[PDB]
């Protein structure tokens, strides 16, 4: 069918232009219609603007004068520009493919029907934060368990912005593993915890390593865990 | 956009009014968005489900005028808990730019499940970082509400310590996490340190030492 | 003076508030009501009803029925009235059946415009009137013999208002659109319209010739009751563009696009605001009949 | 209203008020059948 994948700078500078960028999968770009649509916390989701099959521009008179939302058919990729940011514009970025409908209630002839628009099919979602600050890169450490059922993991401390993403033996280990959500210390960096759930007759005979990654540090570090 | 809270039993029937009645002939869809998530179509049309979504979600047609748009969901689980929006259209008012305020359903009568605290004493590499930490996981609780203290051999510690507010599991139980930022001397200089984890009625103790 | 927006949503009827008098002769009261632009002028946003400059109106009374009635015409004593039972008596002439009658049938006062509605049907086959046929300023008057179908409505759900006027006094005025917005209009079978167009063609041929084209074009222009099918259903009066019934030269449905006047003034003078009707209004008739014009291929 | 009055009738109809010369007196009233009857 149909996917979407969103990805973006994950950090802006305030007064500056919020590129992102969103491919679709398994479908034309040339043949529905694409909405953006952002969630900041404390607040609703809030549709930006949607280009149609015949690439026509319509954005919300909300945000109107800073959007800008094109695409590129060589691909299936669809563009988003939003400049002169500011600390109300960080939001998760969604990007789904809105389907048109026409609601007739009267006669077609006298114009008496209106246009609405559904989305199906969402992307995931790209982590979008404005601030001055600039980025940084995490620093995993080791955490050892001791001893029929034990558990470790790895301390990511001290990044900037959220998020990361921590994967256990490059995906092997997928089972028992919780990754714990993020806390923004009062010097102002999020820092992670994730723990995996072992059987302690494992641990002598199978090894473990966290993949932590952190895109906008550009960052791929790794580390083992032993007693 | 603000929210309006829902409350219905485990089992029964949610009945979610939209809070924007139309005017004329209207075109309603229904989104489920489970906060830091990506949000579900549930209806689209008036009346119409996509592929994927179960019968117990329902949405009134408008047939005859007057009939105000409401969602229904029939035997609701404890995963059926997020936000609902309405969006609404019809002939009389403009385009729907907004989505609806928000509906979020918070389902009771769910099981209680006692929390899994497992206290990390400070790693080797960062102790010869000069800094230590002690990492409190708290995972599996329902409802999602735990308090954290902190005990220095036994005298309270307050200062220094940061707590994560309880987010939501895959398998709809809570989880938090609670880090102690301590000087590697000030880690070594005491006995124990435990983690109190006080979850509805009964406080659970996770201690560690320096050995 | 009229304080007039529209009607959010094309741009027809307005949304108007006023100061008005009251029970009271020292106070006032801002009220609103809608009024269709067919009833409404500008000053140079402020507008004023059509008649302020012409006559004052007479609401019409919201008990009496505008229903037209069978009406029997009849003789006093000392007195006559023939029938003519020639069913294909063209308007003047001899009659050779002949029958004495003391009142005549049921008359219908249907008032109407280019189309007669509801009204008396031809036997045998449909025939044709006027006086001096050649003559082009005389109208011919053509009697179906088979009744056309049409069905008009207002489609939109109004509300009717009343408005304490003074001691007594009530205007009733138009509240609110309650649902859709839509158009009035009215529906003729396009297959029973040409079958109809078929026959009135027919006995055209025998006045004007077996070879001659017979061309059907709209109104000519002038006022809006002889431009348009001005009719009433329901308590209200249409004014319906017969320019797609009158297009033609020698499962279907032809919808004709009806305004609405509420002051209308009716042969000449003082004029008549028809109350609103609440509901959605929708008549059914029978076109019998028709009123056409040559122009003088 | 809420001092401030109104007349009873204003809020239901108007009212004429009686010319001063014409009398209520009751009348002797005859009533007669026409020729015929
Ligand atoms: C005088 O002359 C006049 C001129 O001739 C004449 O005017 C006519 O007036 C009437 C009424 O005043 C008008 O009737 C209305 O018609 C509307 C349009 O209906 C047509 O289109 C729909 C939708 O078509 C899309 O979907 C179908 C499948 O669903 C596809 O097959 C189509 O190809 C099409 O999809 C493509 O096109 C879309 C664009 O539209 C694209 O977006 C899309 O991507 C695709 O590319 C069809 O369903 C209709 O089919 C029906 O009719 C056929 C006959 O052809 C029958 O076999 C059968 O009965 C079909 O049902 C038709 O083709 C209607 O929307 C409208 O009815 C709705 O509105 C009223 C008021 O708003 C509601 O009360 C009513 O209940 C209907 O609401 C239903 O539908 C809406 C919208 O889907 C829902 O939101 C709502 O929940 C409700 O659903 C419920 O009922 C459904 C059944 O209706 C059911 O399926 C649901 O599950 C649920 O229970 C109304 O009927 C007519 O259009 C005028 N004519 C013209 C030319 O405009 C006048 O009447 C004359 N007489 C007078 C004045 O007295
Ligand atoms: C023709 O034009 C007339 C005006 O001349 C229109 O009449 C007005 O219509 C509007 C709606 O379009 C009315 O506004 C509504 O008033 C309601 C009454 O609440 C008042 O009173 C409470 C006290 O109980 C106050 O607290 C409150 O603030 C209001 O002053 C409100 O309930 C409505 O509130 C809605 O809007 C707000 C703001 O957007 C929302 O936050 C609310 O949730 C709610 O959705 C609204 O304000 C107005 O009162 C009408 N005026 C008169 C004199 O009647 C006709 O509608 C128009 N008709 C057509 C066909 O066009
Ligand atoms: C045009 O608009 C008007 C309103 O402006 C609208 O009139 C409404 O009609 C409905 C009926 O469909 C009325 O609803 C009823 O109200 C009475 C009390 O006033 C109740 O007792 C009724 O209870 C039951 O009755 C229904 C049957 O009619 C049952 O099916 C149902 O189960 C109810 O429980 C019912 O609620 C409504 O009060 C009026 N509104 C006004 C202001 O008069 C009219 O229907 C519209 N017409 C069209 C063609 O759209
Ligand atoms: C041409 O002649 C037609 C036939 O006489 C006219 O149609 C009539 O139109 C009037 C007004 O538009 C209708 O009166 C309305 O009646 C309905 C309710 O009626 C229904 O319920 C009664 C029960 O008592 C039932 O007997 C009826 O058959 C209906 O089922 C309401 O909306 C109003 O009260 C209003 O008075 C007539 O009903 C209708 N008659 C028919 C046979 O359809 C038409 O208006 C004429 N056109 C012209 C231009 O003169
Ligand atoms: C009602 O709507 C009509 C059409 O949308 C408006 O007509 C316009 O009137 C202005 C006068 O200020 C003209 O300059 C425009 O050219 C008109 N537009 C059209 C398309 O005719 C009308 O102004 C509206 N009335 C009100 C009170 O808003
Ligand atoms: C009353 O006012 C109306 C305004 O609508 C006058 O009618 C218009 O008159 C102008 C000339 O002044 C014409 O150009 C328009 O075509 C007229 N329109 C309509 C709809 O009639 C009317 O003449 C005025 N009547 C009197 C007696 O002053
Ligand atoms: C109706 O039919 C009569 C005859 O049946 C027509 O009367 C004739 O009219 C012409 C003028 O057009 C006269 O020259 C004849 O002398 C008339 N004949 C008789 C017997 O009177 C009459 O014209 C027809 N009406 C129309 C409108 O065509
Ligand atoms: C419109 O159509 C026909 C005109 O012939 C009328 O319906 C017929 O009326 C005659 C006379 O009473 C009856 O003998 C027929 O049985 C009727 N046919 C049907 C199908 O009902 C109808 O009354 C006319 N309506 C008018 C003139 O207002
Ligand atoms: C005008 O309206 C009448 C009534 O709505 C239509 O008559 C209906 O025709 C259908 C289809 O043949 C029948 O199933 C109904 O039983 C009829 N209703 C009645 C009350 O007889 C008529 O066809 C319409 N005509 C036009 C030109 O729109
Ligand atoms: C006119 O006003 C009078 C006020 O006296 C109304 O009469 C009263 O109405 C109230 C209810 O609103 C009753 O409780 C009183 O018992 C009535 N009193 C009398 C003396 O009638 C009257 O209903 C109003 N009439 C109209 C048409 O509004
Ligand atoms: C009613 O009169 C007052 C007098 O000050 C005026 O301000 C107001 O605009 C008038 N209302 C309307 C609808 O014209
Ligand atoms: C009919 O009118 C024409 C002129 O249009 C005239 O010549 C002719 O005499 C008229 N016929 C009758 C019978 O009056
Ligand atoms: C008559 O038709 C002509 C052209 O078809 C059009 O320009 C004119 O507005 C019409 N007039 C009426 C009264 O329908
Ligand atoms: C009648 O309709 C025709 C087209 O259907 C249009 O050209 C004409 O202007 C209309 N007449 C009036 C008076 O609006």
């Amino acid at each position: 069918q149909v996917q979407l994948q969103e990805s973006g700078p994950g950090l802006v500078k305030p007064s500056e232009t919020l590129s992102l960028t969103c491919t679709v999968s398994g479908g034309s770009i040339s043949n529905y219609y694409w909405s953006w649509i952002r969630q900041s916390p404390g607040k609703g989701l809030e549709w930006i603007g949607y280009i149609s099959d015949s690439e026509s521009t319509n954005y919300n008179p909300s945000l109107k004068s800073r959007v800008i939302i094109s695409v590129d058919t060589s691909k299936n990729q669809l563009s988003l520009k939003l400049n002169s940011v500011t600390a109300a514009d960080s939001a998760i970025y969604y990007c789904a493919r809105a389907q048109q409908g026409k609601r007739i209630y009267g006669m077609v002839s006298f114009g008496e029907f209106f246009y609405y628009y559904y989305m199906d099919v969402w992307g995931k979602g790209t982590t979008v934060t404005v601030s001055s600050a600039s980025t940084k890169g995490p620093s995993v450490f080791p955490l050892a368990p001791s001893s029929g059922t034990a558990a470790l993991g790895c301390l990511v401390k001290d990044y900037f912005p959220e998020p990361v993403t921590v994967s256990w033996n490059s995906g092997a280990l997928t089972s028992g593993v919780h990754t714990f959500p993020a806390v923004l210390q009062s010097s102002g960096l999020y820092s992670l915890s994730s723990v995996v759930t072992v059987p302690s007759s494992s641990l002598g005979t199978q090894t473990y390593i966290c993949n932590v990654n952190h895109k906008p540090s550009n960052t791929k570090v790794d580390k083992k865990v032993e007693p | 956009s603000y929210v309006r809270p829902l409350s219905v039993a485990l089992g029964e029937t949610a009945s979610i009014s939209c809070g924007r009645q139309a005017l004329g002939s209207r075109a309603v869809q229904w989104y489920q968005h489970r906060p830091g998530q990506a949000p579900i179509l549930l209806i689209y049309n008036n009346q119409d489900r996509p592929s994927g979504i179960p019968e117990r979600f329902s949405g009134t047609p408008d047939i005859n005028f007057g009939t105000r748009a409401t969602l229904t969901i029939s035997g609701v689980e404890a995963g059926d808990e997020a936000d609902y929006y309405c969006h609404m259209w019809d002939s009389r008012s403009g385009f729907s730019w907004s989505f609806g305020g928000a509906t979020r359903l918070t389902v009771l009568g769910q099981p209680k499940a006692a929390p899994s605290v497992t206290l990390f004493p400070p790693s080797s590499e960062e102790l010869q970082a000069n800094k230590a930490t002690l990492v409190c996981l708290i995972s599996d609780f329902y409802p999602g509400a735990v308090t954290v203290a902190w005990k220095a051999d036994s005298s309270p510690v307050k200062a220094g310590v940061e707590t994560t507010t309880p987010s939501k599991q895959s398998n709809n139980k809570y989880a938090a996490s609670s880090y102690l930022s301590l000087t590697p001397m000030q880690w070594k200089m005491h006995k124990s340190y435990s983690c109190q984890v006080t979850h509805e009625g009964s406080t659970v103790e996770k201690t560690v030492a320096p050995t | 003076t009229l304080q007039c927006t529209n009607v959010t949503n094309r741009g027809e009827l307005k949304n108007c508030s006023f100061n008005m008098t009251t029970e009271l002769r020292d106070k006032k009261q801002k009220v609103y009501s809608l009024f269709y632009r067919l009833d409404v002028v500008q000053i140079n946003k402020e507008y004023r009803l059509i008649n302020c400059n012409t006559s004052a109106c007479t609401q019409a009374c919201p008990k009496v029925s505008f229903e037209p009635i069978p009406i029997h015409y009849c003789a006093p004593a000392g007195f006559a009235i023939l029938k003519c039972k020639d069913k294909k008596f063209n308007g003047t002439g001899p009659c050779p059946s002949v029958s004495t009658v003391q009142c005549t049938h049921g008359i219908k006062p249907v008032v109407s415009t280019q189309l007669l509605l509801n009204g008396s049907l031809a036997e045998e086959e449909v025939m044709i009137r006027s006086e001096n046929i050649t003559n082009n300023a005389k109208n011919i008057l053509v009697q179906f013999n088979t009744p056309v179908q049409i069905n008009c409505t207002r489609p939109n759900n109004m509300t009717r208002k009343s408005i304490r006027i003074g001691p007594g006094q009530a205007f009733y005025a138009l509240g609110d659109i309650i649902g859709d917005i839509r158009q009035p209009h009215c529906n003729v079978s396009k297959a029973t319209w040409n079958e109809t167009l078929g026959k009135v063609v027919k006995q055209l041929r025998k006045h004007f010739g077996n070879n001659t084209i017979i061309r059907f074009a709209n109104s000519s222009g002038g006022d809006l009751e002889v431009t348009t099918h001005s009719f009433n259903c329901g308590g209200e009066f249409f004014y319906c563009n017969t320019s797609g019934l009158f297009n033609s030269t020698w499962n279907d449905s032809i919808t004709l696009p009806c305004r609405i006047k509420q002051i209308i003034n009716m042969w000449q003078g003082q004029c008549m605001y028809a109350p609103p009707i609440q509901g959605v209004i929708r008549c059914v008739s029978n076109i019998t009949g028709l009123i056409l014009t040559r122009d003088g291929t």
